[PDB]
């Protein structure tokens, strides 16, 4: 029962993310041997972070999963600003950027050693991601049916790097990665340019917090969970070596900046017929990665409108067939005006700061929640020295990210600042506008008569 | 909450929403084809890319000659073997060639017992010589062997004999190619019967064992017509001649000297080099070498240096010396026949921890001729400029291009270079970036304007600037 479980962690966990990540990892890191120390540090953190997720959700155990956590310990203000940011700005950019990696991977083969157009790529994710909320919207059934088509693709393609990459273990190929001597770049890149590569290193681990609160179904868990943590995010961290491994042994460090797609640069090496199926397999997991993340992006719709904040024209489901089209049309516009502004590999940085901002204020929580109220039942705890590792980690991050590039993370607390406005006129006002509050039961009815759309029964 | 309910709106609902329900519906599917099929116009309007010309690896980095082995480490640690132990500084300056003095035994001419097949016995034997091959592939630096069979006396070549010593070559061309060098040289063709048709039955040899082979040949001839009836017959011949070896301090010879060679030879690929065997401290003052350097590292071709060229080791510098082989200076006691006579930067050990050195100079040229798409098979294009100094543009399809302004005065003369004579897909905006320059004072990285550009005397600067639209 157990080895069921571990496959729910590893499938959501693993996605498009390692095609992404390794030219961003080796650009900000330097040497090669550097960034697979990068790979290592980050699955470690990850199980440590895993942890304090997976203790929240025996003790505090809430539909919403990250955004109920905040909710408990001073719930008012920095609960909304959990769920204004995962509205805004983590689902969106989360979905561009895998969106954008469609584009500039079917795109490489057309246009090998030059550069695509600029409006070619904004064109093409739009259309990946227009197609999407059409399926999504649709009899959900098909949206779930589809997606195991998806998941082969990512299978099909990981599974291709690894057994073409440990051939050439087994030559005399391991010239970069063997030698334990070609260790050397540039190195007036500081530790706060290692800082972002940490920013994009987690970015291929992301996924791995609304998991934790869905494996309900269980068995004994309290002893389960955990020891099924200790067991699959550590076997993607070897995946995630392993395969990083195998795209230096197939090209030089300095030939895989220069790709704009690496999985299939990759491809173009090492046989002659995988030039027709490395854009293929890798183009079908970036479709998952975006299918994958509009049904969790409507989860958070649902949790938020039932708690006072996210008005409620959200959250309603239609008639005939169970899916929440103004859920998927609040992802789906705000996806749009993030996709046509900027560069792929900045936008992660865009998520990764921001995303490690709220990582840190729930396993703050986590051990606020030990000195304000104790003897609470917890059928499992971790070490009283173990979260203080992740604030360690977290801080000498934060800090160093706004350092090295000020300018977009510097965008990215002006959106929190932002909510500080539109809370105080979310729920700490007079209903006193009566001219002003029809207005939004105005904007419903018209919402609920142009789609037919209807609030769920509970 | 805001809700009205499920069977109210059902009664109330679609009247005539149903008619603006399926006519929305279709505007999305239909903006949708208009997105998909002028997705697909950009695709085919977005031109095309060049195609990259099949390199060689002699088309990819810089060859080294190494002439005496005995004087490139020192008279105590002199041989094949002790040459083994500085490949790891090879690879630091990241040349590709190790063209290395001739080792078959020669007897001052007697052509009857210089035999081109055995090594002489004061530098090895058979055995450290393919080690030294095998350690040296395992760092990517491939072996020249050259094949001058007169190179102790005054003259090569045995010019009592015109045919025995030719046929002491040929059977020696398929006798060093079982062994695996990559590669061969004859220096002083200008001495040989009938040059222009031995060296095209030796190219045979050398590109019909494997196409990954070359032949390397040598002059001292600086005149134009003779060395193109060289390269009238054979053309993909290197050949390192004394073409450059004049002043050329006035700005507009040089320019006049290199952009004739490449508009004779139709733009192929040659070598550039000072010289065959020589120095590039001679020819020219020590104020000029760093500016050759940058020169040399970024024309069209491949760039052919002498042992000792990185550090500027002067042999009219130190007294008691031949002026053909100078030792190289490793470290402080590398020269120990006059004790107090080496300064701290004239030896490597000196050069290579200074950051505005003349090494640190050979190593940033070096690395970026060998990784950048845009210095390696770049197209290039001079353009006038005032009065004497000399400019031009490596340019490639859409990768980051070169700009560089070579001052070959004396007074602080200001650059005046006029855009107007570059084709429309390789010109150059206001602003680009510095990389590098010869003598310090100036922000690297920093976008300076290119109509303003205030030059010190033998100043030589490189900029780059990216591809635009
Ligand atoms: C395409 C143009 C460029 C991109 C512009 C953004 C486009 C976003 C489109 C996102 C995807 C839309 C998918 C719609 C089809 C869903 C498929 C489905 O299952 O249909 C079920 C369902 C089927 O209905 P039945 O056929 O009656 O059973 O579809 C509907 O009931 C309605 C479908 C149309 C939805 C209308 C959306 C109107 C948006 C206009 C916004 C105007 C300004 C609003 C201002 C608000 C201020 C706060
Ligand atoms: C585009 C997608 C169409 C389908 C979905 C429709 C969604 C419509 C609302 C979209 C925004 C949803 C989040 C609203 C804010 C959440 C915070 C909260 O707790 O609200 C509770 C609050 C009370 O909800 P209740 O509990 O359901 O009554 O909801 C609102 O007050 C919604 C207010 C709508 C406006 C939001 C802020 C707009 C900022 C821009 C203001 C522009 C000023 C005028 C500029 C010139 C115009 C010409
Ligand atoms: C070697 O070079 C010769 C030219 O110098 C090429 O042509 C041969 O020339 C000789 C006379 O010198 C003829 O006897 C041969 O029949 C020619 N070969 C032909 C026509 O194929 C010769 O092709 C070169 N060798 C190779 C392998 O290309
Ligand atoms: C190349 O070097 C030789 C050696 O000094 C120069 O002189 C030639 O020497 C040979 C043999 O000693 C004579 O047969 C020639 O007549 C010499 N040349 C002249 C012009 O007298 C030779 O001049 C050098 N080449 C150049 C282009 O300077
Ligand atoms: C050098 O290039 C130029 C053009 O790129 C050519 O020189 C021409 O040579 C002929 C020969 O009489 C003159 O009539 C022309 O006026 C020259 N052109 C110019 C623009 O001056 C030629 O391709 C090369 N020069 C030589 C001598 O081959
Ligand atoms: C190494 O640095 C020294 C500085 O001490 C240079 O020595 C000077 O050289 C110039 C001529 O090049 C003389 O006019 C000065 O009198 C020298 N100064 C001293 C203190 O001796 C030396 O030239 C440098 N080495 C090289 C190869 O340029
Ligand atoms: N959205 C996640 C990262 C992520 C989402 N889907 C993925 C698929 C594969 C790898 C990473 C991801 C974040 O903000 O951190």
């Amino acid at each position: 029962g157990l080895v069921s479980a571990c496959g729910i962690i590893v499938g959501n966990i693993i996605g498009s993310g390692i095609f992404v990540s390794p030219k961003g990892v080796l650009e900000n890191a330097g040497s090669v041997g550097l960034a697979l120390i990068v790979w290592i540090v980050t699955g470690f953190i990850t199980v440590v972070g895993a942890l304090c997720y997976a203790e929240l959700g025996v003790t505090i155990p809430k539909s919403g999963g990250d955004y109920s956590y905040v909710k408990d310990i001073f719930g008012g203000l920095a609960g909304f600003l959990r769920l204004w940011i995962a509205v805004l700005v983590i689902y969106p950019t989360n979905q561009a950027v895998i969106a954008l990696t469609f584009s500039n991977y079917v795109l490489q083969p057309l246009f090998p050693t030059c550069f695509p157009p600029e409006s070619g790529l904004r064109l093409l994710a739009a259309i990946c991601l227009l197609l999407l909320t059409w399926v999504n919207c649709s009899s959900v059934r098909w949206a779930t049916r589809v997606q195991d088509i998806f998941t082969a693709g990512k299978l099909l393609a990981l599974a291709l790097i690894i057994i073409m990459g440990i051939v050439q273990i087994c030559k005399g190929e391991y010239f970069w990665l063997e030698p334990k001597n070609a260790f050397e770049n540039f190195q007036e890149p500081d530790i706060g340019l290692v800082a972002l590569a940490f920013l994009q290193g987690s970015f291929a681990y992301g996924g791995w917090n609304f998991l934790n609160y869905v494996t309900e179904e269980l068995v004994d868990p309290y002893k389960n969970l955990p020891r099924a943590i200790f067991i699959s995010i550590p076997l993607v961290t070897f995946v995630y070596v392993f395969a990083n491994v195998a795209y230096v042994t197939a090209m030089s460090p300095q030939e895989l900046l220069a790709s704009n797609a690496v999985a299939v640069t990759f491809g173009e090496k090492l046989l002659g017929v995988m030039a027709w199926i490395m854009p293929i397999s890798v183009a079908l997991s970036t479709f998952g990665g975006v299918n994958g993340s509009l049904f969790t992006s409507s989860r958070l719709f649902f949790a938020g409108a039932r708690e006072g904040h996210l008005p409620s024209v959200l959250a309603m489901i239609h008639v005939k067939r169970c899916t929440p089209i103004p859920a998927l049309l609040f992802t789906c516009i705000s996806t749009l005006l993030m996709l046509v502004t900027s560069d792929m590999y900045t936008l992660i940085n865009y998520v990764g700061f921001i995303n490690y901002l709220f990582y840190g204020v729930t396993v703050a929580g986590q051990i606020v929640l030990r000195w304000k109220k104790p003897d609470i039942p917890r059928p499992i705890k971790i070490n009283l020295l173990f979260p203080i590792i992740y604030l360690l980690f977290w801080a000498f991050l934060l800090v160093f990210s706004l350092w090295s590039e000020p300018v977009v993370c510097g965008i990215g607390l002006a959106i929190m600042l932002t909510g500080v406005p539109v809370y105080f006129l979310g729920v700490y006002w007079q209903h006193k506008p009566k001219c002003f509050s029809d207005f939004i039961e105005l904007l419903t009815l018209v919402s609920q008569k142009m789609c037919v759309v209807v609030y769920p029964e509970v | 909450t805001g809700l009205s309910k499920e069977e109210l709106l059902k009664v109330a609902g679609s009247p005539g929403w149903v008619r603006t329900r399926w006519a929305l519906l279709l505007l999305f599917w239909l903006g949708w084809l208009g997105m998909l099929a002028g997705a697909v116009v950009i695709i085919v309007r977005a031109p095309r890319c060049r195609e990259l010309p099949a390199q060689k690896w002699w088309h990819t980095g810089a060859l080294y000659r190494i002439g005496d082995l005995q004087a490139f480490q020192g008279h105590g640690a002199g041989n094949l073997a002790g040459l083994k132990g500085r490949l790891d500084y090879l690879s630091s300056l990241k040349v590709k060639g190790l063209v290395l003095g001739p080792i078959h035994k020669n007897q001052k001419d007697d052509v009857a017992q210089t035999d081109l097949l055995q090594i002489d016995p004061n530098f090895g034997s058979k055995e450290d010589f393919d080690s030294l091959l095998q350690s040296a592939k395992k760092k990517s630096i491939r072996v020249i062997l050259d094949l001058t069979p007169n190179y102790r006396g005054e003259n090569s070549w045995f010019s009592t004999q015109v045919d025995t010593v030719a046929t002491k070559v040929k059977d020696a061309l398929e006798f060093w190619l079982q062994a695996g060098v990559d590669g061969f040289q004859v220096r002083d063709i200008e001495n040989l019967k009938d040059a222009s048709s031995f060296l095209a039955e030796w190219q045979n040899i050398t590109k019909g064992f494997s196409e990954d082979r070359l032949l390397i040949a040598g002059t001292n001839s600086s005149d134009l017509q003779q060395i193109l009836s060289l390269l009238e017959s054979n053309k993909d011949l290197l050949l390192t001649s004394s073409y450059l070896s004049d002043s050329g301090s006035t700005g507009e010879h040089t320019k006049s000297l290199v952009t004739q060679y490449l508009n004779a030879t139709g733009n192929r690929w040659c070598s550039w080099s000072l010289s065959q065997a020589r120095l590039l401290t001679s020819f020219l003052p020590a104020q000029l070498l760093r500016l050759y350097q940058l020169m040399l590292f970024t024309l069209p071709g491949t760039p052919v240096f002498s042992y000792g060229d990185e550090i500027g080791l002067d042999a009219a510098a130190l007294p008691g010396q031949p002026m053909e082989a100078p030792v190289m200076l490793w470290d402080e006691s590398s020269f120990p026949d006059i004790p107090g006579a080496v300064s701290a930067n004239m030896t490597v050990k000196g050069q290579s921890e200074d950051p505005g050195s003349l090494l640190s100079l050979f190593r940033r040229l070096s690395d970026q001729r060998s990784k950048e798409r845009s210095l390696l098979h770049g197209d290039f294009h001079a353009f006038s400029a005032g009065p004497g100094l000399f400019s031009y543009i490596r340019h490639w399809d859409q990768n980051e291009r070169f700009l560089v302004v070579l001052n070959f005065g004396d007074v602080g003369l200001s650059a005046g270079l006029q855009a107007s004579d570059l084709p429309a897909s390789a010109s150059l905006p206001a602003k680009a970036d510095l990389l590098l320059s010869t003598q310090p004072g100036r922000e690297e990285g920093s976008p300076l304007e290119l109509e303003r550009l205030k030059l010190e005397p033998h100043e030589g600067l490189l900029l780059r600037f990216p591809y635009a639209a």
